[PDB]
């Protein structure tokens, strides 16, 4: 139960705006 | 859209509200999602009250009440976690986040009971650092904070050794972790934040049934990471206590979280719309307790009081006598005369003024007492720091004391053992209760009747050293034995409890530190002002220097101190 | 900015084996240039890191110091080259050398490894590392070649404490700057500190990072007892695999099966070594892989009675299908061991078998490729990842617990669900692989591999493979097959395959159920409607009733046929029938089971609107014979629906009529072999069969939904 990892997650885009 | 979840909060509501309120910003775009059940006491009134005193100032305020029934089936008491209540939490955080999502709310950000969102700035600093899921690092008492930093086959906690230089701020900036609880702040427009899910776990769900390690799974699983980052001080909360315990046990906890926030800050003020319910102050059931103080000081005491009151304990308060500002002409009045052949056992000084003082403060308090006839009575200073369950842990172990019977004459509650080596010797059929030993700082400590009798018996008029070093005298462990041979008589016995109840509230060389004593003018004369000494201060605190083999394992340990969950 | 030109890496490794391979390929994906030292000789030393030895490399290195004696711009690099892999570029590691500043920096490890007399006359420092360890330094040329030049001893004496005593001299420290990496700031070891690792993905390389000190390393340095960490850390660092870019050198080395001559030879090994569900399957599906049948030979080693029958009969069609066969018998009394160890020997002497691909029989390959991948993946040992039905077993393991049992690794379960893809290293392969053959011939050359050991074979075989440097490669890129679950097995009855629809569904789908039913499903034709409202599709293949029909009969008490009745709770019947109820066979849930999956579905698709559980009470076989009993007189029945299934082919061994339908005047005239019969049975359908004149027919039916 070795070697924890630090995943890549990068910033998703953002929702258009509501109307 | 603050999102509380309250129950059994009467204890420490208005603490938090009142700084729950102040967050600053524009209170016309903010809400509330307050909804509490299952409670015993009166937070329903409470909570009513405020909120609709407050109503008005919101945006859009909510409520879900289920005063009906008043505890679960399947449960011990108040403090277990059957799964009924794991159920329930998860069930109305996912319906929080739901309604969270229908009225198009950028964040949703979930304090809970006793978080005590203390700085003003939480919000807005978490908000400029976009980041999916960010928590703020509050502190504790303890080892205890509301971030993991590993989980080993089934999210239990496991230590990484990049844990301690992080929760005492050694490093700073946000930190990828796999783990925060209470108080965090989701996102609510970023696109991959419409995956996240409390209640309905992922399919691929393999570990236990918890409340927060069904969470973690979730977060894992739509590729958003958990932040945490304490650039700054943020808030409080308590430890966790055992699934055994009561709502009073609760209650005295976040007293004790409330304590803490005096040290180095004004007090947590409560709301204004609301008000505390004011307790009655009891006399802890001893004679008299006395407390030394000096006029000129005037911020310690102050805080003392407050804490006083904030474990509803009286005071009868004395006064100290400057030994600094008073002279030759009135201090050979009283006879007042140094013990021959007397130095500083560190630097090699004579003597000091403040210690002088302090000595004649603690003679009066002997001769009132002695001339009273009171059977026990309690000492303290002016700058102490208060642990968990004072004043029932010390009415227990005195009641324990009385009810066996025995010699107790000068029983310690506070000091620095010195002689760190092998561990002392136990008082049979006596819990938390050892010998006594060489030790300085006479912080606090109770004097009995017959102990102030001995003592007064002895006439240290002709002898001034300080109370510290002439107390060990008396009952027969001075290392150095010239001081024992000027002395007749070493009748006393005392003792002291192990796990020590109080602690200097600023050590030597640190911030808030001035000492009245030390750093004064010599006994004699008036051109000898020793300097407060940084480099060779040598009281720097026993519990870096006691880690060590010191054991003392072989004492009775209480059913109270025991506390905490998985975190330490 | 030291100019990127000015460094030179000296590794030293006799032979070439796999792991200098990483190693020159993980130093020049950064641009590296590696000059090595003793390519050819012979290892003149001792044991790598048992106990002692190793004093040659130091004296290579003093000789080609020489070279390089007199220059000053150059910054030089020694790094034993065996388990090493670089995880940085040249000119961030130039600049933290240059801020450290000193003239010769070593690595540090948390023990003093030779000699412990000496360790409290090092310096000392509160946090990091103390000792020093001879593992790799960097450094002028001149200071090396001035520490270098004060060898004088055996070629076989130690050579880590000769660098410790020099280091330990006050004065000679201070002379020459001698310092240790305390904080682990370039180098980093894989001993003690196995707890402070962390891979940080980043977007097209791999990067470790060690959290107590939150500083990220430049070489992996994994000594000591701790190689197969470095072995599970050789897959992502520095490009393996990246999280958008597939896979790293995953997709070449490949042979492409050139020549036009026909492919390399193989020695195939087909053991049973178990009683095993599905084995003539099994062996018909071993005349089908694709690979010229004049080249591949066999050898089948069965080890258990029970299976005699099968191999008997199918030996023939391998006798004649391959280039040649042998086999061995239940008969010799041979332990496994011994079985795999005479396999693996005789394709040892032979000069001429290329490759060797054992295959146990408790494996399903599904694809019919698999021998041309692994073939083509020129790798020295190499399995297909099977796995378990809806599970997590699988052939390999993680990791392994200091007991050399399995422990589980961190990406275990993102391999078996195939989230990532690529060709493995692993500590332990079996039930299917390619050993190639010169690894067979002139590096493992002793015999007894598999036995030797109270351990069991596969451990023992793996153990003796990872010792040598040998890595255990697994491919599992495309779908290779599923394993079997053959842990419990009752072997007492006729066709023991028939009880097995709890253990292997899948297979006991490809074999039993009619080949045409999922096309039925589906809805694409075949499903007729003869007369209104009955429903005629096809269920069971002639496989299934065959051997159905084979176990009733040989049970043999065809009861019945009393209008009392003791099976019944009641005991009337309201039509007696020479039956036999499942409940006297056993295969009662069996068929509940087959009715809940393959018969619920197709009416909730062809009556709409219905949910069905498929709970059933009465479920039988009944035979016709127009000796004993004619057919039946017009009835209802007390279900909601009823099966009706035939059971063998009519004509051929019947000559008689189906069922006839009263309210419709509907005739059923042939049913076919498999199909099955549906119709509402309760009300509106007063049905009645016509009889039998010639021969015998059997025909199923269950009272489906009381
Ligand atoms: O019916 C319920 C049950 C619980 N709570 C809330 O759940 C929290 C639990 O109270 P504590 O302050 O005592 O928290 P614990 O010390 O018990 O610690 C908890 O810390 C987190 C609370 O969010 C974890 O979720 C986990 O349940 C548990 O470790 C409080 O917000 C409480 O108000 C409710 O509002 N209603
Ligand atoms: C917060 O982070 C998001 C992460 O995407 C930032 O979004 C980026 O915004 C810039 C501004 O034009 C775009 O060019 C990028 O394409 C966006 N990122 C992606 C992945 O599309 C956002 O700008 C950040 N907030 C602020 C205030 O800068
Ligand atoms: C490595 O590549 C760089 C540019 O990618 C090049 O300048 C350098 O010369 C290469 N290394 C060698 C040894 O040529
Ligand atoms: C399945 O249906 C196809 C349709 O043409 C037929 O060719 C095949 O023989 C059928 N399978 C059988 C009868 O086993
Ligand atoms: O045998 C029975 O009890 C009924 C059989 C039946 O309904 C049929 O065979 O059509
Ligand atoms: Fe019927
Ligand atoms: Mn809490």
């Amino acid at each position: 139960a070795y070697f924890p990892e630090e995943r890549w997650s990068p910033e998703s885009p953002l929702q258009a705006p509501r109307v | 859209l603050i999102a509380l979840l309250a129950r059994n909060a009467a204890h420490a509501l208005p603490t938090t509200l009142g700084a729950l309120e102040r967050l600053r910003h524009p209170r016309e775009r903010t809400a509330l999602w307050v909804a509490t059940d299952h409670n015993m006491d009166n937070t329903s009134t409470v909570l009513r009250e405020w909120l609709v005193a407050v109503k008005s100032l919101y945006h859009s305020v909510e409520w879900r009440p289920a005063e009906e029934p008043r505890s679960y089936p399947d449960e011990e008491g108040p403090k277990h976690w059957s799964d009924s209540r794991y159920e329930h939490v998860m069930k109305l955080r996912q319906a929080a986040l739901k309604s969270a999502r229908d009225m198009w709310a950028d964040y949703i950000l979930f304090v809970d009971a006793d978080n005590l969102i203390l700085n003003p700035d939480t919000l807005s600093l978490l908000i400029a650092e976009n980041k999916t899921v960010v928590a703020p690092m509050l502190d504790s008492r303890a080892a205890y904070s509301n971030f993991w930093c590993g989980m080993t086959s089934q999210g239990y906690y496991k230590r990484t050794p990049a844990y301690i230089p992080i929760r005492k701020r050694d490093r700073r900036g946000c930190f990828a972790v796999p783990m925060v609880h209470s108080t965090f702040l989701i996102d609510l427009r970023k696109a991959a934040s419409r995956n996240l899910a409390f209640y309905p776990p992922h399919p691929d769900y393999t570990w236990s049934f918890d409340d927060i390690i069904v969470f973690a799974f979730s977060c894992k699983q739509a590729e958003v990471q958990m932040y945490v980052c304490n650039k700054e001080e943020y808030g409080f909360l308590p430890v966790p206590l055992r699934a055994h315990s009561t709502l009073q046990d609760e209650a005295e906890s976040f007293m004790h979280v409330q304590l803490e926030v005096m040290v180095k800050h004004p007090p947590a003020e409560p709301s204004r719309f609301i008000s505390a319910p004011t307790k009655t102050p009891d006399k802890m059931g001893f004679d008299e307790v006395f407390m030394i103080n000096l006029r000129r000081r005037q911020d310690r005491r102050e805080r003392m009081l407050r804490a006083l009151q904030a474990q509803e304990i009286e005071c009868r308060l004395v006064e100290a006598v400057d030994g600094k500002a008073m002279n030759t002409s009135q201090v050979e009045a009283l006879g007042i005369q140094m013990l021959p052949g007397y130095r500083d056992p560190y630097h090699g000084r004579p003597l000091t003024k403040g210690e002088l003082g302090c000595f004649l403060s603690h003679y009066n308090i002997w001769k009132e007492v002695v001339d009273r006839g009171l059977q026990k009575s309690l000492v303290f200073e002016d700058d102490l720091r208060f642990e968990i369950f004072f004043k029932r842990r010390l009415m227990n172990l005195m009641r324990d004391v009385e009810r066996e019977g025995l010699d107790w004459d000068l029983i310690y509650v506070g000091r620095k053992r010195m002689q760190v080596e092998h561990p002392e010797k136990a008082v049979p059929r006596v819990r938390n209760l050892v010998e006594a030993d060489y030790s300085y700082w006479t912080l606090a400590y109770v004097i009995s009747l017959q102990g102030a009798r001995k003592l007064l018996a002895a006439e240290p008029l002709s002898k001034m050293l300080p109370v510290d070093e002439f107390l060990p005298v008396m009952f027969d462990k001075h290392p150095v034995s010239e001081y024992k041979a000027h002395f007749s008589l070493r009748n006393l016995h005392a003792f002291s409890v192990e796990p020590l109840l109080i602690y200097p509230t600023h050590y030597t060389g640190d911030d808030g530190y001035v000492s009245d004593t030390e750093t004064s003018v010599v006994w004699n004369n008036e051109h000898v002002k020793t300097d407060w000494d940084r480099a060779k201060s040598q009281k720097m605190r026993e519990q870096q220097a006691l880690s060590r083999e010191a054991k003392n394992s072989d004492v009775l340990q209480s059913p109270l101190d025991s506390a905490a969950r998985d975190e330490l | 900015p030291v100019n990127p030109e000015k460094l030179l890496v000296i590794t030293v490794a006799t032979a070439e084996t796999e792991g200098y391979l990483r190693f020159l390929r993980s130093a020049e994906f950064f641009n590296y240039t590696v000059r090595t030292l003793g390519l050819g000789e012979e290892w003149r030393g001792g044991d790598v890191a048992r106990t002692v030895g190793g004093g040659q490399k130091v004296r290579w290195l003093k000789k080609e110091m020489e070279k390089y004696a007199d220059r000053e711009d150059m910054i030089i690099m020694f790094v034993d080259s065996y388990d090493v892999i670089l995880a940085g570029s040249p000119t961030e590691l130039l600049k933290k050398f240059v801020q450290s500043g000193s003239r010769l920096l070593f690595s540090a490890e948390s023990f003093c490894w030779p000699e412990w007399g000496l360790a409290e006359q090092y310096p000392e420092v509160g946090t990091g590392k103390r000792f020093l360890n001879s593992g790799g330094f960097i450094g002028f040329a001149t200071t090396i070649h001035q520490i270098v030049r004060q060898w004088k001893y055996k070629d076989d004496d130690d050579d880590q404490l000769f660098y410790t005593r020099l280091y330990l001299d006050p004065g000679l420290r201070e002379k020459l700057s001698l310092n240790l990496d305390h904080k682990s700031r370039i180098f980093q070891n894989l001993n003690g500190a196995l707890d402070e690792v962390v891979l940080k993905f980043d977007r097209n390389r791999v990067r470790i990072r060690n959290v107590a000190y939150d500083t990220l390393p430049i070489v992996v340095h994994g000594n000591g007892p701790t190689k197969l960490q470095l072995n599970y850390l050789g897959n992502y660092v520095p490009n393996g695999w990246t999280p958008e870019g597939g896979c790293g050198f995953c997709n070449q080395d490949r042979r492409t099966l050139p020549g036009g001559q026909p492919p390399p030879r193989v020695f195939l090994a087909v053991f049973v070594e178990q009683p095993t569900p599905f084995l003539p399957r099994f062996l018909q599906r071993l005349l089908l892989l694709d690979y010229p049948p004049d080249r591949v030979t066999l050898f089948l080693h069965n080890n258990e009675v029970f299976h005699e029958p099968h191999i008997a009969d199918s030996w023939p069609q391998l006798q004649d299908h391959f280039s040649a066969v042998k086999l061995v018998g239940p008969e010799e009394a041979l332990s496994p061991g011994e079985a795999r160890d005479m396999a693996m020997d005789l394709c040892r002497q032979d000069p001429e078998c290329e490759f060797y691909f054992s295959l146990d029989a408790d494996a399903v390959l599904t694809n019919l490729q698999t021998l041309r991948i692994l073939i083509e993946e020129n790798r020295k040992v190499i399995a297909p990842m099977l796995s378990r039905h809806g599970k997590l077993w699988s052939n390999f393991w993680g990791a392994l617990s200091p007991d050399e049992y399995y422990a589980r690794s961190e990406d275990y379960v993102e391999l078996v669900q195939r989230k990532r893809v690529g060709v493995w290293n692993v500590p332990y392969i079996s039930q299917a692989y390619v050993i190639r053959g010169d690894t067979l011939r002139m590096e493992l050359p002793q015999r007894d591999v598999f036995s030797g050991s109270d351990t069991d074979p596969d451990m023992a075989f793996c153990k003796s493979f990872r010792d040598k440097g040998i890595f255990l490669h697994l491919s599992n890129q495309h779908e290779f097959g599923r394993l079997l679950a053959t842990s419990r097995y009752d072997t007492e009855h006729l066709h023991p395959d028939l009880w097995q629809i709890f253990d292997n569904p899948v297979d006991w789908k490809e074999q039993y159920i009619h080949e045409n039913y999922s096309r039925a499903l589906e809805g694409e034709g075949i499903v007729e409607q003869p007369c209104p409202d009955v429903y005629w599709f096809p269920l069971l293949s002639e496989q299934m009733c065959d051997e159905l029909v084979a176990e009733m009969e040989h049970y043999g008490q065809w009861s019945g046929g009393r209008h009392e009745d003791s099976r019944l709770a009641g005991g009337y019947e309201n039509v007696p029938t020479v039956d036999i109820h499942m409940k006297q066979v056993g295969y009662e849930d069996q068929w509940l089971q087959l009715l809940r999956t393959y018969v619920g579905p197709m009416t909730e698709s062809l009556f709409p609107g219905y949910h069905t559980k498929a709970r059933a009470v009465m479920n039988f076989v009944v035979r016709y014979r127009p000796d004993e009993q004619p057919s039946l007189r017009p009835h209802h029945d007390s279900s909601t629906f009823t099966l009706n299934v035939a059971l063998n082919h009519k004509g051929l061994d019947y000559e008689g009529g189906g069922c006839r339908f009263l309210r419709y005047d509907c005739v059923i005239s042939s049913p076919r072999k498999g199909w099955a019969l549906l119709h509402p049975g309760r009300l509106t359908h007063y049905h009645e069969g016509l009889p039998t004149t010639w021969g015998t027919r059997y025909i199923m039916v269950s009272f489906v939904d009381p």
